[PDB]
RNA sequence: UGACGGAGCCAGCGAGUCUAACCUUGGCCGAGAGGUCUUGGUAAAAACUCCGUCGUAACGAGGAAUUCCUAGUAAGCGCAAGUCAUCAGCUUGCGUUGAUUACGUCCCUGCCCUUCACAC
């Protein structure tokens, strides 16, 4: 991997972040980016529930 | 465990929920077993027994009805009998109803039995390479019969009355003390 | 005893093995348990010895 | 209800760029905590 | 996730309460003890 | 050999437990040695005991790395073997080996009816340092013990989050130069004693430009392990994953071989104690 | 290099007063709680050796590519335990039967190292 790596930058001046299958007839997924974004989408809900927990008004726009 | 929950989707919500049985030994509720439904594997700091029952403690909201009665005796023609909603024991008397109940929840007394545990069995591997000084004496049971056994004469009749009386005696005197 | 009631001092009742399971026996509490645990925990200690 | 124990981590995109620049700062400052052979 | 929020939360709450409890139960032996110290040492003098 | 192994270990837990008994008298005499020079009066049981002044003459001459490890530490290159568990499925097979590639001075065994009490007494025969066995789940790694010869300790974690190398497409062959080490966030008694376990594995002495870096950074007890070669540059520093990725969490560490079930428990995991989510140990 | 049946015969781990179903049909006693009986359905050492009999929609041993492996190893067989993490869609131990082929070479592919006599 470094003597690639090596070659790589003199030209110029991480593939464990992707999931790869066997091709039976290539890259799969994004496991890290992923489960990022699955991981703050209930951040931000739990997030909007604490706050629903204890309220009863709420400014009702119907504009 | 069985019977907390109904369905392995009602597992997955609880897994590494906090359980106690009624012992006091706790426990987390590990993860679901595909077959049959509902049931699921939990892990206890020390062996529990199949009489305990594990408990799951959780909370439940309740919320406040809105009930609101003013009291309006002056409006009345008696002013001295404005009744409003009546009590439960009230309610259940018009309504020829009993106070519910169940067995279960009754108490009664509770008598133990005096808690007692086998002897020690040490593995014969390890009581075959044993050190002299400390090598365990297990005398054999005999089966057949030895000829001072088949010849001794046992005494009976004044005797016999005679010697259990001493293993009456006996026993009263170390219970006592 | 100083400032107490004796209501306080309530003795709170001992609950019972429930119907459907009574065929397993007696439903074990904490005496019980500490019972089962001091006697396995007194003869391992044997064994490692 | 109450929980016994915290759910092992997961790794995100961001924990990672955290541990890659901790392990970049170490070298860049030369600082490797390693065995060294005792004189003599 | 909600494990693991929880638990934090729980955390902080109890770190933030035993230091309130030992704030009040700290300033009050200092600043009253000394007081009564003052006091007794009056009660000696006369 | 049988007879030298155990009446070096009855010797040596003799020197604890009377260690242990000297750690009074130790402080005793440093605060004589310091009332000397501040010239601070002694305390009053130090004034009256005639015997440890008569002692302190002869013992005012007296003046770091594990006890286990103290004797071998820097001098002698650890000797590795990494083995699994009964029939092992293929993907274990292949971790374990990711696992040899990781130490410089390991070697794969197979284990095919291997008894443990003869895997052990087998590996002290041969003088091996340290012993590996690694379990799986589904070909999935679960489990990591790590036993030193000839006595111990016995460090048993396991893995989550584990990503082997076989998972990427043209990855290529790993560089097998004695790696520097990064040890980061072990700050508790316990965690300097994982430390000077995972530390002793290796080479001692890496060459200055050596380009193979392995950290084990302490998150919350649960000890991720990287591998990463770098290429310094002329304005920082570039780095690339080798891998394998995993996630390393203790859960019990014992004074003696693997083998060895009775053997004492130095430190467990206490997971049922109503206080275990508040301190993290590591 | 089968099936069925019978016969002979060989292990090692493991010892918490602790070990383990569900759903029904009805009878009797009991103030109740419940107790007992009755009743149908559903679930839940092996290899080895000897003897006797028969008889040779999907799929019939798995393409390309890729991975692992050197002696009690590969592979086949069952038996136990479930030991604060992991595991029962399984994990870990235990014994039983036990081979072929290499144990040389730096030719290719990678990694690494180097540039106190006598004799050289
Ligand atoms: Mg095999
Ligand atoms: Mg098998
Ligand atoms: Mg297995």
């Amino acid at each position: 991997q470094l003597k690639n790596l090596k070659a790589a930058l003199k030209a110029r001046g991480n593939p464990f972040e992707i999931k790869a299958a066997r091709n039976k007839r290539i890259a799969v997924g994004k496991p890290g980016i992923s489960k990022q974004i699955g991981e703050e989408q209930r951040k931000r809900a739990f997030e909007a529930r604490k706050m629903m927990k204890n309220k009863r008004g709420g400014v009702i726009d119907k504009r | 465990i069985k019977d907390m929950f109904s369905s392995a989707m009602e597992v997955a919500r609880f897994e590494g929920a906090q359980i106690k049985t009624v012992s006091g030994i706790r426990g987390e509720i590990k993860r679901a077993l595909s077959k049959p439904e509902g049931h699921y594997r939990a892990a206890f700091e020390d062996k529990i027994l199949m009489s305990d029952i594990v408990i799951l403690r959780s909370w439940y909201p309740v919320r406040v009805k809105k009930f609101y009665n003013p009291v309006t005796s002056l409006l009345l023609k008696e002013k001295t009998e404005w009744k409003g909603l009546r009590l439960t024991g009230q309610i259940r008397a018009a309504m020829n109803l009993e106070t519910p109940s169940n067995p279960d929840s009754a108490y009664h007394k509770i008598e133990r039995v005096e808690r007692h545990f086998n002897g020690l069995k040490v593995p014969k591997a390890v009581q075959k390479e044993l050190p002299f000084k400390s090598q365990i004496h297990q005398m054999k049971p005999q089966k057949k019969k030895t000829y001072m056994a088949k010849r001794a004469v046992v005494l009976g009749g004044d005797e016999k009355k005679a010697r259990s009386f001493i293993q009456k005696v006996l026993t009263i005197s170390k219970a006592k003390d | 005893a100083k400032l107490v009631h004796d209501v306080q001092k309530k003795q709170h009742r001992e609950r019972s093995q429930l119907t459907s399971r009574s065929r397993y026996g007696f439903l074990e509490k904490h005496k019980d348990y500490v019972k089962r645990a001091q006697d396995f925990h007194r003869k391992q200690s044997t064994l490692k010895v | 209800f109450d929980r016994t124990a915290k759910p092992v981590p997961v790794i995100t995109s961001e924990v990672t760029e955290s541990l890659e620049d901790m392990i970049r700062r170490r070298i860049q400052d030369s600082n490797f905590d390693d065995l060294q052979r005792r004189t003599l | 996730f909600e494990a693991r929020q929880r638990i934090e939360e729980k955390n902080k709450e109890s770190s933030d309460y035993h230091a309130k409890m030992a704030h009040i139960v700290n300033t009050i032996n200092t600043e009253e003890g000394a007081e009564k110290n003052k006091y007794e040492r009056e009660r000696k003098l006369r | 050999m049988l007879r030298r192994q155990a009446r070096e270990r009855r010797e040596y837990l003799y020197r604890k437990a009377q260690e242990l008994q000297d750690s009074q008298l130790q402080q005793k005499r440093q605060i004589i040695k310091q009332a000397l020079a501040q010239g601070k009066p002694l305390p009053k049981e130090l004034a009256e005991d005639e015997s440890l002044q008569k002692d302190f003459r002869y013992d005012q001459s007296l003046k770091q790395v594990d006890d286990e490890y103290a004797a071998t530490s820097g001098i002698m290159d650890p000797r590795i073997i990494v083995t699994t568990s009964r029939d092992p499925s293929t993907r274990l097979s292949q971790f374990a080996k990711e696992i040899k590639l990781l130490f410089p001075n390991a070697v794969r065994l197979n284990r095919g009816n291997y008894v443990m009490p003869n895997l052990v007494d087998a590996c002290k025969k041969s003088g091996t340092t340290d012993l590996v066995v690694l379990h799986e789940h589904r070909g999935v790694p679960t489990s990591l013990t790590i036993s030193h010869f000839p006595h111990g300790p016995t460090a048993q974690f396991s893995l989550h989050n584990v990503v082997m190398r076989h998972d990427i497409i043209n990855a290529g062959n790993q560089s097998e130069v004695n790696p520097h080490l990064i040890f980061d966030n072990f700050t508790t008694a316990l965690g300097k004693r994982v430390v000077c376990i995972l530390k002793h594995l290796f080479n001692a002495g890496p060459k200055k430009d050596s380009e193979r870096v392995i950290t084990f950074a302490n998150r919350g007890d649960f000890i991720s392990v990287r591998q990463h070669v770098y290429v310094r540059t002329r304005e920082g520093v570039e780095i690339a994953e080798v891998g394998p990725r995993f996630e390393m969490r203790l859960f019990e560490l014992r004074l003696g071989t693997l083998e060895n079930k009775d053997a004492d428990v130095e430190w467990q995991l206490r997971r049922f104690i109503r206080t275990a989510n508040k301190k993290d140990y590591l």
